[PDB]
């Protein structure tokens, strides 16, 4: 018994476990169970577990990273099937208020994240002068200290990349409605998420139909869950601007 | 960026595409032709491919280059793949960028299979594409090779 | 209301629908196209069905989105 | 009363002949005593006087604001009332943790969708008279503190009883 | 009424010319609901179209009602009930607030962060050619 063979028969049996459709049992249900059995396999003081808590445990709104499919299909074809198992496309992309949250640590550095930003504009906008509903991403950065926060924002707004965060002003409160209309302005190309509480605020002063893309790396933030969510592990920054 | 063009209206068959700013003269000279292909979406994984019918070049006094494109769409790419079939519609506005050469490779190289391809030429707008065709349907189906005289025909003939 | 298409010009043979609001992207991908099948009506009692033969939709800079959809009447449900 | 606000609206202020589009700076004092209500009735008179946003023009100008010798406390929060009755500002400061661009004053300048601009304090001033390049004029109003301004500008000097004259000048 | 026709006419812009109309918020205090309802029922017949945020009987205060009313050239001004419709719709404008005041023996209390003044008047006939 090879392990292609194997291959269809554990996609098989996972199907009808869940009773869910068919891309979700590829990579959301089959990926985070072969984890979870290797972090339980590497375990030298428990290996006995029963499967009763082994289906809750998987049943998360997480795709998580394995290291044995990223050496097998290696980074060209592992971020291909990422792209399209959540991040689905078609030629009309409707004006959806898309949320971006990824995941800002101290080891990666400004570059690295800058055109991941430039992804994410040039791939989910539309400012054209004449379309006449407008849209633009949102983006969300955590772990990542306000000084090297603050040091992204600069450097984005020199080479033309006007955003919006909700301070229009030094001194000012939170004040979300520059953010939904920064949504609808061709001249805004892009909406700055800065905080949690910055965040939680906007999804209740949105009525239009919300998407959230997570890319993380190591902490996720607990998103509510009546949101469609698409939460990812990547080993660094590099592999989130391949997917979007 | 070099070029800006985006779609202003569409047909069931046509599309006509407006050119806004062409910094780059060159883009225009190989890449705008009739026949040359173009991007029709707005995200970089899944697109509208299409061919070139008719432009219209207009300039005047004060107002801006009146830059037109006549463009017809030929199937539809999903990440590198392409299918063919002009039922899918773009809601215009779409940005329009002259395809890459992975897609048009993409056009001749999924419809017929690897082991019958039978490569005699290259596409003319870009030579760095070469244009297979299918062997087998190449022969069934008779070959009428036609041109006037001193054209290349017989040299055409001899060369398949 | 996902679509807002309604009839602005009528001939014995010919109508001429125009799409105001268009807010679900898919209705015009797969019921909106070429040989499709619409509704006319005021009620969703009695209607007159319709094939569309030629659709246009244009976009200029300041004013609304003009989606132009030429059908033909077929026939009556009652 | 009145036949001392007369002498300083007609000697120094001019409002009817000057019209032309330059970057005319409103230095105001405020202080601890005065509320931010005749504040913001001053900011109202120096914005419908000195600015011209109508559709028909070609040169559109707007005021300059500076405010000094008060607390930082509501200087924001006169800066969140302004914002909040529809009088659109800027100050340098577009986005939280951004440095001072005085690139967004030279816009708001002719923005008419930008009603004035406003300046936190004394080197955000010194700053944006670098990157002004047209005319500019510094119209300052005091009660017990001046403040400095370079020679090379054309400044005038106002001192009024406290604040509530202020709008009546301008 | 006359009052009212006379501070509607000089303290409104609502013809198509312009792109910013606005209209003046009316308040009255210290009477009777019988001919404070007379007096909009007299009001309504002269084709004064005014609102006061009751679209419907049996209506609770909607403050959006003066809003659009407030940039609507149809309707003429906005009329407020009593005190607590008054400070409702206050928090509901956003933009700059200004109350005027005409009283002869009760004066209402305006919250402080307004721009108010405050008018004696012998009677209710002098009012007229102040505004
Ligand atoms: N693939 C090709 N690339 C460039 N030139 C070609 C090619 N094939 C033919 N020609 C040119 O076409 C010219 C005409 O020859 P040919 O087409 O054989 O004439 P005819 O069709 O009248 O017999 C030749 O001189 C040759 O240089
Ligand atoms: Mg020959």
């Amino acid at each position: 018994k090879s392990f292609d063979d194997q291959k269809k028969e554990t996609i098989q049996i996972i199907k009808n476990h869940f009773q869910c459709e068919d891309y979700e049992a590829e990579h959301y249900l089959y990926s985070n169970a072969f984890r979870k059995t290797y972090d339980i396999s590497c375990n030298k003081k428990d290996r006995r577990i029963k499967k009763s808590d082994f289906v809750e445990s998987i049943n998360k709104s997480k795709v998580l990273f394995n290291i044995w499919f990223y050496q097998y299909e290696g980074r060209k074809e592992y971020l291909r099937k990422l792209k399209e198992s959540f991040i689905r496309r078609s030629v009309n992309t409707s004006p959806y208020a898309r949320f971006f949250i990824l995941e800002f640590q101290d080891k990666t550095d400004i570059k690295t994240v800058k055109d991941c930003i430039y992804k994410i504009q040039s791939n989910w906008s539309n400012l054209s002068k004449r379309t006449d509903r407008p849209y633009s991403p949102f983006l969300l950065f955590h772990g990542t200290s306000d000084a090297n926060l603050y040091e992204l924002k600069n450097q984005l707004f020199n080479e033309d990349l006007i955003f919006t965060d909700g301070y229009p002003f030094k001194g000012s409160v939170f004040t979300p409605k520059m953010l939904i209309e920064g949504f609808s302005n061709k001249e805004i190309h892009f909406q700055f998420i800065n905080d949690i509480d910055d965040f939680n605020e906007t999804l209740n002063s949105i009525n239009i139909r919300k998407e959230v893309y997570q890319f993380y790396t190591e902490n996720c933030l607990d998103i509510p869950s009546q949101l469609p969510q698409v939460n990812i592990q990547v080993k660094d920054f590099a592999d989130i601007k391949e997917i979007v | 960026n070099d070029i800006n063009a985006e779609v202003v209206s569409v047909s069931p068959n046509k599309l006509k595409i407006s050119v806004d700013d062409l910094e780059e003269f060159k883009i225009a000279e190989e890449k705008l032709g009739v026949g040359s292909y173009l991007r029709v979406s707005d995200n970089q994984d899944v697109a509208l491919l299409a061919i070139i019918d008719n432009f219209s070049i207009e300039v005047k006094e004060s107002q801006k280059q009146k830059y037109m494109i006549e463009a017809s769409p030929i199937g539809l790419v999903k990440n590198g793949k392409f299918y063919r079939g002009g039922d899918s519609l773009a809601l215009p506005p779409k940005k329009v960028e002259p395809a890459k050469l992975d897609e048009i490779i993409s056009i001749y190289s999924d419809s017929i299979d690897i082991n019958d391809r039978f490569t005699f030429s290259s596409l003319s707008l870009n030579t760095k594409v070469s244009v297979p065709v299918n062997g087998n349907r190449f022969f069934n189906k008779h070959i009428a090779i036609v041109g006037s005289t001193g054209s290349g025909k017989s040299h055409t003939v001899a060369k398949i």
